[PDB]
RNA sequence: GUGAACAGCCUCUAGUUGAUAGAAUAAUGUAGAUAAGGGAAGUCGGCAAAAUAGAUCCGUAACUUCGGGAUAAGGAUUGGC
RNA sequence: CUCUUAAGGUAGCCAAAUGCCUCGUCAUCUAAUUAGUGACGCGCAUGAAUGGAUUAACGAGAUUCCCACUGUCCCUAUCUA
RNA sequence: GCAGUCAAGCGUUCAUAGCGACAUUGCUUUUUGAUUCUUCGAUGUCGGCUCUUCCUAUCAUACCGAAGCAGAAUUCGGUAAGCGUUGGAUUGUUCACCCACUAAUAGGGAACGUGAGCUGGGUUUAGACCGUCGUGAGACAGGUUAGUUUUACCCUACUGAUGAAUGUUACCGCAAUAGUAAUUGAACUUAGUACGAGAGGAACAGUUCAUUCGGAUAAUUGGUUUUUGCGGCUGUCUGAUCAGGCAUUGCCGCGAAGCUACCAUCCGCUGGAUUAUGGCUGAACGCCUCUAAGUCAGAAUCCAUGCUAGAACGCGGUGAUUUC
């Protein structure tokens, strides 16, 4: 999370450093995300912070339409690559790292996701929840 | 609680048991363990393997 | 000079020196506090590690995403045969700490705990309590007047109970003896209870129950001489560093010109008494039973031990705690298991289970059968049998 | 023999089997490997490591002293019978 | 037009391995650049075989960035001699 | 660099809520200087990395007092160094400056901590280009490029490991002393409430999670592979086959076991005494006054509980003690 959000998640594994580029899943006209830093995040001697399946990241589009890109945005990560492991017992993992573009509240600048999202993040945010398709 | 089935090897996964994949559509997979996965991630073919 | 930045330290100075322990017995250091006007009881309990697997059960946590649902957890099994008692020592205040004043031994000791006693029993003469039962065979006086020493004295009484490694698979003949508080009612009453249960014996089931949280007190499984990376913790030094990198850079100022106390050195890791606390016991096991492994939703008959035996352990044939997540020390060793020292009200802690299915696969490898009747039933006939 | 080959790898003739030895396999090393997710965030600096690589057939930019640039780049293919 | 010791910086070129001020100003590249490049030039102290400017090809030379690559790192773990 | 005394002024009004001029008393030794006492038969000279510990002039976190404190936010002050104080772009830099996270991104010391610990980018040998200077050889805290980072097996210290002697040998224990640990954020709810004209907008109790740290652990998932365990492949060699050798482990796929990861899972206690402060009763002083006697409440503090070691010259209970 960060905040702006709706509830709490469990812990779950990280797999998104800064300097990860994630897939742009929505129709904002963006196609990387880059991001620069995780919202949650504390502190440690040289660890690179690290987001994961549903926070709230600080992110720059590498590629996509001019007007959206030289400026940071928050956005929501709706897919990792890394497996991580629900309390149901299940290891599982997407096959990609996606993220929406979303302001601070957590509204989505786009109105459409594709691609499946996994619920952790459909918990977390309402916005990100409603413009999902497939969900887990 | 449910057992469910490897869609590689149609072995039986009784939970905490393997790994689910959800590949880029929204089909889901299950492999029992790191070998029925490897080899769908070889591309192998569960009608090739003889002990599938 | 003021470091460029903070970091907390590594390591914790509160587990120092970290030593091999002097016994692979861990001390129980402490007891709960009495309440002589319950039952008398026993505090703690011996054991033996056998391994772990793993557990399915609807989780009862008012508020959380996970309320009513199913979780799977890991749970470790530890083999616990009936104990059995053969003494009571008896311990007074002093203005320099308890003090165990005298001990009173059973008239007739089995040949385990005999063994304890010795380092080269086979070739011994087994002359062990030999000349003190005759305390007994003058109708009592001896012993008698003991007892009654501890009962007028003694602000606490412990017995010495013993395991029965025997009905463990374990090839240890030797067996465990420890002391164990009592802690019910009026000293009186305790050595009463104590001297009526000698040679007799005392299962778990009369100490531990379900949903109960334990404190488990081990010693940790050894590693030997140890590096500073995995030993403390400390950082890897650069790929580049001449002399080595899995060290650290700077052992200390040059004022106190002294290696000090508290900077990371290589040596010993492992093997350390740790008194773990907060297990919750998921399951008390009946060795009678053969359902041990059995629910009330998965019916079928099956007992705790995976197919194929515990890794490096066997089949656990007697009675079992079996407790949520896990405890220090490996298998084949012996734990203490103590009842906690506080009343804890964690809701966590008070919230009663109910395992729904409890795995049973081989852990020798990537398990996928739970009986032997479930794998015929699935593998067919193969070119053996019929 | 393989192969473009006095390469590498295996062999025949000939020649050696000589470099203190035994028991263990802690830390730390020297030398050789691998690593989930991320992918230079490490660092003075990609140092070190990794990646590419043979051959056949397609394809190939600016620029240029018109000779080059050029294996530019970018693709497909490759066994056995 | 003028002062001065013979004259008084042309053609070019540039914060360049030559610029003090200086981390120059503008533009560009980045989330962010004492870095890089393109430009500007009263240029402390550029400048014409004390060679100036251009320049294809070439370089175990100095430097910037991209793609690929990766245990350099996040953050360590494991194996062999 | 830091802190005071004065109180002209600022602060709608009002010196002192928060500030404070003209003057003036101090403190500090991470600045720079002044000196030249120590080292010139030699104390390795910047930065960073790594790690420990200390100071407090406190940035965060606990509890308070104050306000020009309505609420929210903030600011001033007390007890407080128990606990934390980060990820990056440019620079050899310390410094600086931006982006960004955050509860907060406090300032310092430890031979300007730390080179038989690293690194060697800068600096400052010898090669070389420029520019300024010089007739020249050459010079230049001007720019630039390239430039060997040695030894520990000794003592001590620190980490771990044995161990003679107290009749012998064994078992169970005591606890002096020493160490000691947890940390911080959010959501829900309280509540669109208290307060407020509006704008806005809290907290205690309760619930769920998370950050950082610590100790274990290996059901699970993942990493590792000389299980050279099974299979596949290239070259060659054993006449063929079968089955094998050699290619410094020939290659590739899977691969149990062990080891192992916020890449995995579990676990991380509760009593007291205080500090600031606010009070009680109460004189001094027939009033008044938290204080003088006495005394209540009270903090991330302290002391215990708990947790680690167990004094090898601290101790207790108990068993057996020789025909070769
Ligand atoms: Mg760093
Ligand atoms: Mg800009
Ligand atoms: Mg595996
Ligand atoms: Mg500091
Ligand atoms: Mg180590
Ligand atoms: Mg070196
Ligand atoms: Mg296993
Ligand atoms: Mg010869
Ligand atoms: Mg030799
Ligand atoms: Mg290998
Ligand atoms: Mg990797
Ligand atoms: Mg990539
Ligand atoms: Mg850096
Ligand atoms: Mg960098
Ligand atoms: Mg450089
Ligand atoms: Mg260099
Ligand atoms: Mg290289
Ligand atoms: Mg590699
Ligand atoms: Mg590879
Ligand atoms: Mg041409
Ligand atoms: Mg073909
Ligand atoms: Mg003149
Ligand atoms: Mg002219
Ligand atoms: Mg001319
Ligand atoms: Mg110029
Ligand atoms: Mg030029
Ligand atoms: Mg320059
Ligand atoms: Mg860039
Ligand atoms: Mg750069
Ligand atoms: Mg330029
Ligand atoms: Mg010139
Ligand atoms: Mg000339
Ligand atoms: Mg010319
Ligand atoms: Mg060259
Ligand atoms: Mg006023
Ligand atoms: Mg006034
Ligand atoms: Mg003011
Ligand atoms: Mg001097
Ligand atoms: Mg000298
Ligand atoms: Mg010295
Ligand atoms: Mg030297
Ligand atoms: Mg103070
Ligand atoms: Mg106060
Ligand atoms: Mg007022
Ligand atoms: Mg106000
Ligand atoms: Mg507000
Ligand atoms: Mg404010
Ligand atoms: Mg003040
Ligand atoms: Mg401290
Ligand atoms: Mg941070
Ligand atoms: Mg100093
Ligand atoms: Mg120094
Ligand atoms: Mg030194
Ligand atoms: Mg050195
Ligand atoms: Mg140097
Ligand atoms: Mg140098
Ligand atoms: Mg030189
Ligand atoms: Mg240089
Ligand atoms: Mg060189
Ligand atoms: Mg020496
Ligand atoms: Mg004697
Ligand atoms: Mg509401
Ligand atoms: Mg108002
Ligand atoms: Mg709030
Ligand atoms: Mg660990
Ligand atoms: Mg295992
Ligand atoms: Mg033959
Ligand atoms: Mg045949
Ligand atoms: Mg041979
Ligand atoms: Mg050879
Ligand atoms: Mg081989
Ligand atoms: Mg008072
Ligand atoms: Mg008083
Ligand atoms: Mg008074
Ligand atoms: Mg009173
Ligand atoms: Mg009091
Ligand atoms: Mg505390
Ligand atoms: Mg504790
Ligand atoms: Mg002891
Ligand atoms: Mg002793
Ligand atoms: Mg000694
Ligand atoms: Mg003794
Ligand atoms: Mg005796």
């Amino acid at each position: 999370s960060g905040n702006g959000a709706q509830g709490t998640k469990f812990r779950i594994s990280l797999g998104l450093p800064v300097g990860a580029i994630m897939n742009c899943a929505d129709n904002s006209g963006a196609r990387n995300l880059y991001i620069i830093a995780v919202k949650g995040s504390g502190s440690r001697l040289n660890r690179l912070p690290a987001a994961s399946l549903g926070d709230m990241v600080m992110a720059t589009v590498k590629k996509g339409k001019p007007e959206l890109r030289k400026k940071v945005m928050p956005a929501i990560v709706v897919r990792q690559a890394k497996s991580w492991r629900r309390r149901d017992g299940v290891f599982l993992y997407f096959e990609d790292n996606a993220g929406v573009i979303a302001n601070p509240k957590g509204e989505m600048k786009g109105s459409a996701i594709t691609g499946p999202v996994g619920k952790e993040c459909a918990d977390l945010w309402p916005r990100v929840a409603s413009n999902s398709g497939v969900v887990v | 609680m449910k057992v469910e089935i490897d869609s590689f090897s149609g072995a039986k996964i009784y939970p905490g048991r393997g790994t689910l994949f959800v590949r880029g559509d929204s089909k889901i997979f299950r492999f029992q363990n790191s070998k029925s996965a490897s080899l769908f991630k070889q591309r192998k073919n569960p009608r090739r393997i003889a002990w599938t | 000079s003021h470091r460029k930045y903070e970091a907390p330290r590594h390591g914790h100075l509160g587990f120092l020196p970290r030593k091999r322990a002097a016994s692979i017995r861990a001390r129980v250091k402490a007891f709960p506090k009495d309440d002589r006007s319950k039952p008398v009881a026993l505090t703690s309990f011996l054991g033996y590690k056998a391994g772990m697997t793993t557990i399915v059960r609807d989780l009862d946590r008012p508020g959380s995403k996970f309320h009513k649902r199913e979780v799977v957890e890991a749970v470790t099994v530890v083999d616990t045969p009936p104990v059995v008692v053969v003494g009571v020592v008896g311990y007074v205040e002093t203005p320099r700490g308890l003090r165990s004043l005298t001990t009173v031994w059973a008239e007739h000791l089995s040949d385990e705990v005999k063994r304890r006693f010795y380092k080269n029993w086979y070739k011994s003469k087994k002359k062990a309590f030999t000349k003190y039962s005759a305390k007994y065979a003058q109708d009592g006086a001896g012993i008698e007047r003991e007892l009654a020493r501890i009962k007028k004295y003694a602000s606490v009484v412990r017995v010495l109970v013993h395991t029965q490694i025997r009905k463990t698979p374990l090839a240890q003949k030797k067996a465990h003896l420890a002391e164990i508080q009592l802690n019910g009612g009026s000293i009186s009453e305790k050595v009463d209870w104590a001297r009526e249960h000698f040679e007799k014996t005392v299962a778990v089931d009369s100490v531990f129950e379900q949903n109960e949280m334990i404190d488990a007190i081990a010693v940790t499984k050894g590693h030997g001489f140890e590096g500073v990376t995995h030993r403390w913790g400390t950082k890897k030094l650069p790929r580049k560093t001449h002399r080595g990198l899995r060290k650290v850079a700077c052992i200390g100022a040059w004022h106190p010109a002294h290696v000090m106390w508290s900077v990371a050195r290589a040596g010993q890791r492992g093997y350390h008494s740790r008194t773990s606390i907060n297990h919750k016991i998921y399951r008390v096991g009946k060795g009678d039973d053969e359902a041990n492994g059995a629910t009330s939703f998965d019916r079928t008959k099956k007992t705790i031990t995976p197919m194929g035996g515990f890794v490096h352990y066997g089949e656990i044939k007697n009675d079992f705690i079996m407790v949520k997540g896990c405890i220090p020390g490996n298998r084949k060793r012996i734990v203490t298991l103590r009842k906690s020292l506080y009343t804890n009200t964690s809701r966590k802690a008070l919230e009663e289970v109910s395992l729904k299915w409890i795995d049973t696969a081989s852990k020798f490898g990537k398990g996928r059968f739970q009986t032997p009747a479930e794998k015929h039933a699935f593998m067919g006939t193969l070119k053996k049998d019929l």
